[PDB]
DNA sequence: GCATCCGTGAGTCGAGG
DNA sequence: TATAATGGGAGCTGTCACGGATGC
RNA sequence: CUCGA
């Protein structure tokens, strides 16, 4: 029930670097050139640090500091790119009868290539969640229709029946082959994902689009 | 961004693939007008395929194109767009000497003049709705059956 | 640039309900001033629009009456709260304003990661949306409550944060 | 002169130009106390009658957009310029004893 | 133990299972139970509480 | 009626001419006592327009 | 949270198209003083006062209220326009 | 590319 | 109270005069003191120097300058808006050669502005700073070609504006190359115009590997230096008629012309120590005897090769290294534009030299001095570096004068700036503060002159170390360039010492900024104290080593922001630098020498001296600082009080008794407080409101103009039409309000009429006129009135009027009135408070003081902190700090903790414990045992681990008590919080930014001329700008009608406002919008491009948007 | 077919002056 | 309204990535 | 330009 202990934990605040430093040790340095130096900083912050190593540590500090600065402009440069290339995109009508899909693969070539591996249970929601699918799929003993909206239940479904071998790509509606004119229909769309249910005609989803994209520009380190 | 711990689902980056992968260039005019190294849109090379074909005519040889979202965006067909964007001495040049016509189909085009975008509220899938009470609904109806 | 508009140093509001924001009485008497004008004549507090104008025009010379005729003015309607830098569409969100005294915005806690906001010397400024079809926009799709997942990822984004799991997790 | 494009800050911040209202087109606020001055004007006329209205707004210049001489709007009625000329010190009479019972102009007389 | 991803399951299940206005009903609930709880907690930060293990 | 596109393209000569309510003659913007436009100049209310309305 | 708003955006293909229909009817109540309304006095929005309870002047609240209800109709190509706005000026003069 | 220089050759000339 | 300092660091040395870059600089360039003929070749006499002689009278000579006195005192300065500065003449002489003719006359060259005490100018009446600016050293540098591993560069820089950058390479075709201008051609041919022979160049670069064969060309050797000379200035003069005196004067002046090619003594004695020779002026070459004769360029290319070839003893350059950046103060960079100006007025005198008649010239004649003037008044007014002073306390103008920009004129342009500018290097150690940097943009380009350090005679930044011989510390102090500072091993300054001997056989120090292990023996130097290695900013903050630099500098930044108080007090726990800020800012009054206090007022101190001498000191009362804030002096001696030298008389702003008082001490508790401490937002008690705690003096200036009009006079009057008696109650009988009278807004401050533009009545207005039979009024009202969210008392009035004695306005003013409103803000929900470590929050509630947390004797907490605010930030300095108030605040006494040097935490524990029975022996004397409450909180401690279980209550309260927790109540329910928590007290500071500053609303306003637009800003009433990413959040929420109101009636649409704003007075719903302005602009600024842009409709037929008024 | 010179972008709002 | 007069004078330059004519 | 988020 410690005041750090029980912040870090909850989520509440701090991570475990950070609580490291206040009761371990501040670690290893950064000279200006990104060369770091041999001797770490022995002591925390508790203990205080030496003249020394806090000059030696201030190398670091403003690294990160104009990192940051510099960040800002071409992240919001970005933004106001990607804001003027889909723009136009809205979703302008229920179904453009595309028969056209893409595949997401529920499994990634190891680094090691000995063979395939279940990719991360994030990775697989963050391509299936609240898409259409494209054909029939028979997993499980249980049915998911063609035309069905991937629920995160429908998606932990398909996780289960990858591990269980039943199989290792999915197919779904995608704005990659939607042939809506100047935008994407609802179905290849799928989830307005802010309200978790199918995407009202009239979203404007490329600034969506472009804004889901450059709102975390800044935490890219 | 998985890196990072950012959660971000793929639709929106397909979205603006989508975007990057919108030109193609001519390999073959055919029968065509078109020209060997021209530039044009996928949907426009593939309407004016379809128009030859059901024509009977030689349909137009042509290599898909990726271009950056800059390029992209300043190679979109609304003029406005392009021009409120950036390089706006080029844009306008090239709008200029091609007469080109804005249809105002998106977004950026309609916010300049002031209108109301086709998207949200704007929409022509929605603004067109009525309402109407059951006693207004009523005495229309009336109306009309006597006629 | 825009009319109906202002801006003011936030506060944490903790009291106030998902769709509620604290807005100043003074700001709020500028932002909403002619129907603020407009109520005042249908109530006996003014005999005309102009004489009740230059009757706001001089501090010293308001009343107490007023600021109910304002509460009556304010009755439903939201506001359009927003921080710089907006950098999704959630850096706009509608609130029901309730009004303060003091200078300081009252913005909702579980807001604020949202529009990354905190309380060590931020501000936001604040937009009147005028027409029935502006408000109706902002009642349905813009209000803060009607808007509690990502649209980016699809997770929660009003959820519990700091104080708030501390407790709950104690 | 001075230029209105002078920066302010740096070339990227701001011209002097900006800081300059315009005073030549009527506020908000001031055409529509002008709006509201013309319907309580007419409002106020209504209470005459079209005679003695239409005397006050051809001798004001409210109808052909110019004040006629007492002559010219005597001639148009088909009377003496003296006639004319009581008739529209009745009818001024009349609006100063319904202004006085309502008060529904005062406000407008700065 | 209540927190941070559990909270968000929860909220997350509340929307899908309730509907936003509940929903937004259970985030105040959440909001004055937690800001209550965690005053008379007794959560604090003294030196005594950055604790240096003696492995270190 | 509803604007539906927005055309651009070069102005010829003449075209410019059609625009135009008057040639700039002198380089002269308002007068030094009066501080009301002088004539042929760029501020001049015989190409341009009335600086007061309907006078 | 708007009152019943789950149901309104149940009732219709679009959310945009409620934003709409509330719009629109807001404009019908306002237009014509809320003497249009298909509120029976009992469901009637009131607002407290400093006297006591009077009606509610916001009519998006009133509209969404309405719309509730069932007693509202709505779509493409009800009805002609001019129709509609003279059928509205006969049954509730402005 | 600098218009006295270009003025002053073609003065130059003469 | 008592004063106890911890730390056994004895400082050898005190802090050096902390405005010295300001004030010695600028003396030495004036030279003021010293009579003319001993002055150096240095400042505005070097730039004398370089203008004189202007010949072809035909010559103009300079004899001397001197200075006189200001013609007005620095208050006056103030109050008349003018600028503080001094009278300059200049000696000259004209000289006929014919005639032999001499005229000699004293001519008058207008004034220079004129360095206060302080530090600081006046302009215009305005206090300002001239900013140093951080540059790259003129020399010669040799850097790795970034396209060519094992190829190098050289580059000849000058001083900034003093001559072209010049770079030597070697070409892929083994040629050398030389650019200059941007233009690249053989350095052989240069070399043949400077007078070198093939035979001399073989045997002088012969030795390196082949290199030398890139630079034999036989058709350059085939050529005396005359046709090398030409050939030369054909390739560099396209076009211009190859002549042989313009070839020579080209040159010379490109390479030669001390007058315009300037290394500076820096970048003389750098290319020097570089090259290993020897300079005899500051140019590349001489011209002597009729020739080129050189200097600088064959040694360049000597290095040049040797560091290609691999010669060891030669190297690449760093130059971002200390000893290759220097300074620029206000001395070098006012001089600068003096130059210029002086440049412009020998240009002016050789032109009239040309005209007029020739034998009846006079110095006077010949020199106009309206360019050297305008250059002056330029710098001081419009350059970068030229800044409108920061004085909100005094620690923020004194480290507003120590403030180092890589920006202004000549330096970096931003954006340009990458990584290696903003880094911090390691020879900024001691020289320039690693901490105090902005947030943002500006990261890494504006920095902190270090405490201990001094910029040099040569622009370089020096700090002092300590001599060691033998184990053994010296009192010899010396300070060092960062080159000189490379030799050494130097050690830390925490050493232990037994005496002046080291006392440990293994010593931490440098050896080239990298930290190494070393005996005693090998220890050459020593850091004379931590606080050298930190700003003045930086070294207030206590217990520095326990907080995280990013955390350590918005703390030190925000210092510079804090308000003074009206009872201001120094911290609880200082650092012991808070006595040499207040006296080096020359807030306080202190006694010149010893003596008896004769007189003391609110007003004035007078003291009698040893020498009998009676000595009068006005204190300022009231005066408004640059930012508003109040700047008074209270006298803190009393009558026939016996004072030493160097004695406190007044304490300035912020000074309590002679030491920084940036703020407030206050009992804080460090808990969550039911989400009023949400997020950095803090609670407070009402208790500091009722005894004035963060409570602060803000003056407002407001001014007036009457001018003279073609339509008649505007006139300051208290006849104003239409207006009550009560709305003219407090203006005087001219029309100014009185003294005294509360303002709020809406109030009149000055009166004014104003003759109306030339009204043709609407026939309204006639009808409404014959109604009420009332002429319309020849005036109008245009008064100063107290803007929205302003007022208070006013305290001063000031009136300037044409045709009274000492007053002349600008052209066409007949009067300016000015008016002074003070008003004293109380800490209100909104308003910003800070500590010295980072944490920053704004009071976000304000409780009553039943509802604050207690302690059991039932004294309750003044402010709230949530603990949330510490893990993530790591500065843990500031709960140190609040042990330390805790045991400060029983004990009665403050303490000294010096950075790196002080307290500890077992020392902390003793005076917890001291003041733990303080704190509880009174109680159990007073006839009171424990608290029940207080048993279960033992209770659930002993479960929490934090006390020992089988102790007596007592003894468990104390070890919490030692972990600097109490038991608390809450004074809503009179339970104790479960937990113990910390309280203590802390150093808090209201800083600048108050909310009500920044709370602003509009409805309608002003709007702009060509666009039609709200303006910007709440001076101008002004509305919010909607940007690009707020429509793009519309768009996205797919809000189409909110989005086309923002854009139309809302703004720019002119008949769509109007008709909005009638429509809501009406009560009626707002009308649909039609076409904003800017776009009606747009196309015709695109038709003034020849452009036609046309609007059609569907049947592509051109739909007319001016409505016919611009088609004939 | 491949190095060279030129023109152009480089976050937001807000405050002071 | 007439002695004769005949080719200027600015110029510190520490970023980066792309489309382009080009032009090596 | 400097400050703030
Ligand atoms: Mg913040
Ligand atoms: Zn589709």
């Amino acid at each position: 029930f410690n005041p750090l202990y029980v912040m870090a934990q909850s989520g509440a605040r701090g991570n475990p670097q950070q609580i490291r430093q206040l009761c371990g040790l501040r670690g290893l340095m950064q000279k200006p050139s990104g060369e770091t130096f041999e001797v770490p900083v022995r002591s925390s912050f508790r203990e205080g640090l030496t003249v020394l190593e806090y000059f030696i540590s201030s190398h670091g500090a403003r690294k990160g500091g104009a990192d940051t600065a510099l960040r800002t402009a071409d992240s919001g440069y970005l933004t106001r790119k990607l804001v003027d290339v889909t723009h136009e995109i809205v979703v302008r009508e229920a179904d453009c009868g595309t028969t056209n899909y893409i595949s997401v693969p529920l499994f990634q070539p190891d680094e090691v290539t000995r063979s395939l591996r279940l990719r991360k249970r994030a990775d697989i929601e963050a391509g299936l969640y609240g898409r259409v699918l494209a054909r029939e799929v028979e997993v499980l003993g249980v049915r998911l229709e063609e035309g069905r909206y991937l629920s995160m239940d429908d998606v932990h479904l398909l996780i289960k029946a990858a591990e269980a071998g039943e199989i290792q790509e999915v197919p779904v509606r995608s704005p990659l082959t939607c042939q809506t004119r100047y935008g994407v229909c609802q179905k290849c769309y799928g989830y307005d994902l802010s309200m978790a249910r199918p995407v009202s005609i009239g979203e404007a989803v490329g600034i969506v689009a472009a804004q889901s994209i450059g709102e975390p520009g800044t935490q890219l380190t | 961004y998985r890196a990072q711990g950012v959660k971000l689902h793929d639709k929106h980056i397909e979205i603006v693939v989508r975007q990057m992968m919108k030109y193609v260039e001519v390999t073959d005019p055919g029968d065509s007008r078109l020209l060997e190294g021209q530039v044009l849109e996928k949907w426009d090379v593939e309407a004016l395929n379809e128009r030859l074909i059901a024509e009977g005519k030689t349909p137009v040889a042509w290599k898909p194109l990726l271009m950056g979202v800059t390029k992209s965006a300043l190679s979109t067909k609304s003029w406005l767009s392009a021009a409120s964007f950036q390089n706006t001495t080029h844009v306008l040049t090239e709008a200029a000497i091609a007469g080109k016509k804005d249809e105002l189909i998106g977004l950026k085009e309609n916010v300049i003049l002031g209108r109301l975008i086709p998207a949200g509220t704007g929409s022509d899938f929605v603004r067109f709705t009525q309402v109407v009470d059951q006693k207004t609904l009523k005495a229309i109806e009336e109306a009309r059956k006597e006629a | 640039r825009v009319d109906y508009s202002g801006r003011s140093v936030i506060v944490v509001g903790p009291q106030l309900k998902l769709h509620q924001c604290g807005l100043p009485k003074r700001m709020a008497l500028e932002l909403f001033k002619p129907f603020l004008l407009k109520k005042m004549e249908e109530k006996g507090i003014a005999p005309n629009v102009k004489a009740a104008r230059r009757m706001l025009e001089r501090q010293r010379d308001i009343k107490d009456e007023v600021w109910d005729a304002l509460e009556e003015v304010i009755h439903g309607k939201v506001v359009l709260l927003n921080r710089a830098p907006t950098l999704h569409r959630l850096g706009i969100q509608a609130f029901q304003p309730v009004l303060v005294e003091g200078q300081s915005i009252q913005l909702h806690p579980l807001v604020c990661e949202a529009f990354n906001a905190d309380f060590d010397g931020d501000q936001m400024a604040v937009h009147v949306p005028l027409s029935s079809f502006a408000q109706a926009e902002a009642r349905i799709q813009m209000l803060s409550a009607h808007n509690l997942l990502s649209p980016a990822s699809g997770e929660p984004l009003a959820k519990p944060s700091r104080d708030i799991i501390l407790g709950l997790y104690y | 002169p001075v230029s209105l494009e002078t920066p302010i800050g740096d070339e990227k911040d701001s011209f002097y130009g900006d800081f300059i209202p315009d005073e030549h087109l009527p506020s908000p606020v001031d055409a529509a106390t002008q709006s509201l001055l013309s319907e309580e004007l007419e409002k106020a006329l209504s209470k005459l009658s079209e005679r003695e209205a239409m005397v006050l707004k051809l001798r004001k210049g409210l109808i052909d957009g110019r004040e006629h001489t007492l002559e010219e709007v005597g001639a148009f009625f088909g009377v003496t310029r003296e006639r004319i000329r009581q008739i529209e010190n009745k009818a001024l009479r009349k609006l100063k004893y319904h202004e006085s019972r309502t008060r529904k102009l005062r406000d407008f007389l700065d | 133990p209540q927190e941070k991803n559990s909270l968000k399951d929860l909220v997350y299940q509340a929307f899908l299972r309730l509907g936003m206005e509940k929903t937004a009903r259970l985030l105040d609930a959440l909001k004055y139970y937690g800001f209550t709880f965690s005053t008379t907690s007794g959560i604090t930060i003294g030196i005594d509480d950055a604790v240096i293990p003696e492995e270190k | 009626k509803e604007v539906r596109k927005v055309r651009i393209a070069l102005a010829s000569p003449e075209k410019i001419r059609s625009w135009s309510y008057g040639e700039v003659e002198k380089p002269e913007t308002i007068n030094y006592r009066t501080l009301k436009p002088e004539r042929d100049g760029l501020f001049d209310e015989r190409i341009f327009g009335p600086i007061k309305d309907y006078e | 949270a708007e009152p019943g708003i789950d149901k309104l955006f149940g009732m219709v293909d679009s959310k945009y198209r409620l934003t709409v229909v509330v719009a629109k009817r807001a404009q019908q109540l306002l237009r014509h003083g809320f003497k249009n309304t298909v509120l029976e006095p009992e469901e009637r929005p009131k607002m407290q006062t400093l006297e006591g309870l009077f009606d509610d002047p916001n009519a998006v609240t009133w509209a969404m209220k309405e719309l509730l209800t069932g007693r509202l109709v709505f779509g493409e190509n009800l009805v002609p326009e001019d129709r509609l706005q003279k059928e509205m000026e006969r049954l509730y003069p402005v | 590319s600098d218009p006295v220089r270009q003025y002053l050759h073609e003065i130059g000339q003469v | 109270m008592e004063i106890k300092r911890f730390g056994r660091i004895r400082e050898v040395i005190p802090l050096p005069p902390l405005t010295e870059i300001q004030v010695e600089s600028y003396r030495r360039a004036l030279q003021a003191d010293v009579p003319p003929e001993k002055r150096e070749n240095v400042g505005i006499q070097a730039a004398f120097r370089e203008t004189f002689p202007i010949e072809e009278g035909l010559v103009l000579d300079f004899l001397e300058y001197r200075l006189g006195e200001p013609p007005f005192p620095q208050d006056e300065c103030r109050e008349k808006d003018l600028t503080y500065q001094a009278p300059l003449y200049a000696r000259l002489q004209l000289i006929h050669k014919d005639t032999g003719l001499i005229k000699e006359d004293e001519v008058f060259l207008g004034h220079i502005p004129l360095m206060t005490e302080d530090g600081s100018f006046i302009i215009n009446g305005a206090d300002r700073v001239i900013v140093s600016q951080i540059h790259r050293s003129p020399g010669v540098y040799f850097t790795p070609d970034p396209a060519r591993p094992g190829r190098y560069i050289a580059s000849i820089i000058p001083l900034p504006k003093r001559g072209p950058w010049i770079d030597l390479e070697v070409e892929p075709n083994g040629v050398v190359s030389m650019k200059v201008n941007k233009r690249k051609f053989p350095l052989v041919l240069l070399l043949r115009v400077l007078g070198y022979d093939q035979e001399t160049l073989a045997r002088e670069l012969g030795a390196y590997g082949e290199l030398v064969q890139g630079l034999m060309d036989e058709s350059v050797f085939a050529m005396r230096p005359e046709e090398a000379l030409i050939r030369l200035f054909t390739l560099l003069r396209p076009g211009d008629p190859p002549k042989r005196d313009k070839a020579v004067a080209y040159v010379y002046g490109l390479i030669a012309d001390p007058r315009r090619y300037d290394l500076g003594e820096a970048g003389r004695y750098k290319a020097e120590e570089k090259l290993g020779i020897r300079l005899s002026g500051r140019t590349l070459a001489r011209f002597e005897d009729g020739e080129f004769k050189d200097e600088v360029f064959l040694p360049t290319l000597r290095y040049l090769f040797a560091l290609t070839a691999g010669v060891p003893g030669h190297e690449v350059d760093d130059i971002d290294h200390l000893g290759n950046r220097r300074i620029r103060t206000v001395g070098e960079l006012m001089t600068d534009q003096f130059r210029v100006g002086l440049a412009r007025l020998a240009r002016g005198v050789r032109e009239r030299m040309l005209m007029g008649s020739e034998d009846s010239l006079t110095p006077a004649k010949l020199v106009n001095s309206r360019p050297l003037e305008a250059a002056i008044r330029e710098f001081f007014s419009r350059s970068q570096l030229s800044q409108f002073k920061d004085e909100t306390n005094p620690l923020s103008s004194l480290r507003h004068k120590r403030r180092i920009s890589a920006l202004g004129p000549g330096g970096l342009t931003r954006e340009r700036a990458g990584f290696d500018v903003r880094d911090v290097h390691r020879t900024h150690y001691g020289r320039i503060c690693p901490v105090e940097t902005p947030e943002g943009a500006n990261i890494g380009l504006i920095t902190s002159l270090a405490a201990y350090a001094r910029v040099d005679e040569l622009g370089f930044i020096r700090t002092p170390y300590r001599r060691v011989v033998g184990g053994v510390v010296t009192d010899e102090v010396v300070y060092m360039t960062a080159t000189e500072e490379d030799r050494y091993t130097i050690a830390q300054a925490n050493t232990p010492l037994e005496g002046n001997r080291i006392a440990a056989e293994r010593v931490v120090a440098r050896r080239k900024g990298e930290p190494v292990i070393v005996s005693p023996e090998e220890v050459e130097f020593m850091d004379v104290s931590p606080k050298q290695v930190f700003s003045v900013n930086t070294n207030l903050i206590p217990f520095l080593e326990h907080d995280d630099a990013n955390r350590a500098l918005m703390g030190s930044n925000m210092q510079t922001q804090a308000v003074p108080l009206i009872r201001a007090q120094a911290p609880v726990v200082m650092t012991g630098l808070e006595e040499r800020v207040v006296r080096d800012s020359l807030a306080a009054l202190y006694a010149e020498e010893d003596g008896e206090v004769a007189k003391v007022d609110g007003n004035r101190i007078v003291v009698r001296y040893e020498d009998g001498r009676l000595v009068e000191y006005p204190l300022r009362r009231f005066y408004r600082s640059n930012q508003g804030t109040a700047l008074d002096q209270r006298p803190r001696v009393v009558v026939g009080q016996r004072v030493r030298k160097g004695d406190l008389l007044a304490d300035g702003p912020a000074s309590e008794n002679g030491f920084l008082a940036l703020g407030q001490n206050v009992l804080v508790a460090i808990m969550p407080f039911d989400g009023y401490n949400f997020e950095d937002a803090i609670v407070i008690s009402e208790e500091l409101l009722k005894r004035d705690f963060y409570t602060s003096i803000h003056i407002e200036r407001y001014e007036i103009e009457a001018r003279d009009t073609k339509l008649g006079p505007e006139r300051i009057t208290r006849d104003i039409p239409h207006l009550s008696e009560a709305a003219l109650r407090d203006l005087d009988e001219e029309g100014v309000v009185r003294i005294g009278a509360e303002v709020k807004p809406g109030d009149i401050l000055v009166g004014r009429t104003s003759f109306k533009g030339e009204s043709e009545p609407t026939p309204e207005e006639r009808l409404l006129r014959s109604i009420f039979g009332e002429k319309a009024r020849d005036v109008k009202d245009t008064s100063l009135r107290v803007p929205p969210g302003e007022g208070g008392i006013v305290v001063r009035t000031v009136r300037l009027r044409r045709g009274d004695p000492g007053v002349e306005l600008k052209p066409g003013v007949r009067e300016v009135v000015r008016v002074y409103v003070a008003q004293k803000r109380k800490l209100q929900v909104g308003d910003k408070l800070a500590n010295r470590h980072g944490n920053k929050g704004v009071v976000a509630k304000i409780l009553p003081v039943e509802d604050m947390p207690h302690l059991p004797d039932g004294t309750p907490v003044d402010v709230i902190l949530n603990p949330l605010g510490v893990p993530s930030r790591m500065n843990l300095g500031q709960i140190l700090e609040t042990h330390l108030g805790l045991a400060g605040y029983f004990l009665g006494q403050r303490y000294i903790s010096p950075i790196f040097d002080g307290a500890k935490e077992p020392e902390i524990k003793e005076l917890l414990a001291q003041a733990f029975e303080v704190y509880f022996g009174k109680r159990k004397g007073e006839g009171f045992g424990v608290d029940k409450r207080e048993v279960e909180v033992l209770r659930r401690a002993e479960k929490l681990g934090l006390v020992t279980p089988g102790k007596t209550p007592e003894e468990q309260l104390k070890e919490l008590f030692l972990q600097g927790k109490v038991v608390l109540y809450d004074g809503r329910t009179g339970e104790p919080i479960e937990g113990p928590i910390v309280v203590g007290q802390m150093f808090i500071m209201k800083l600048y930014h108050m909310v009500e500053d920044k709370m602003h609303a509009r409805s309608t306003g002003p709007y702009s001329l060509i666009t039609q637009q709200p303006l910007g800003g709440k001076a101008q009433f002004g509305g919010q700008r909607f940007g690009e990413m707020e429509v793009w959040a519309l768009e996205a929420y797919g809000a189409a009608h909110t989005l086309q109101e923002m854009l139309t009636l809302k703004s720019d649409d002119i008949e769509g406002r109007n008709a909005a704003y009638e429509a809501i007075i009406k009560g009626e719903d707002v009308p649909e919008p039609s076409v904003p302005e800017s776009f009606r602009v747009l196309v015709k600024e695109l038709q003034a491009l020849a452009l036609d842009v046309q609007t059609l409709d569907e049947k592509d037929n051109p739909v007319d948007i001016f409505e016919g008024l611009a088609s004939k």
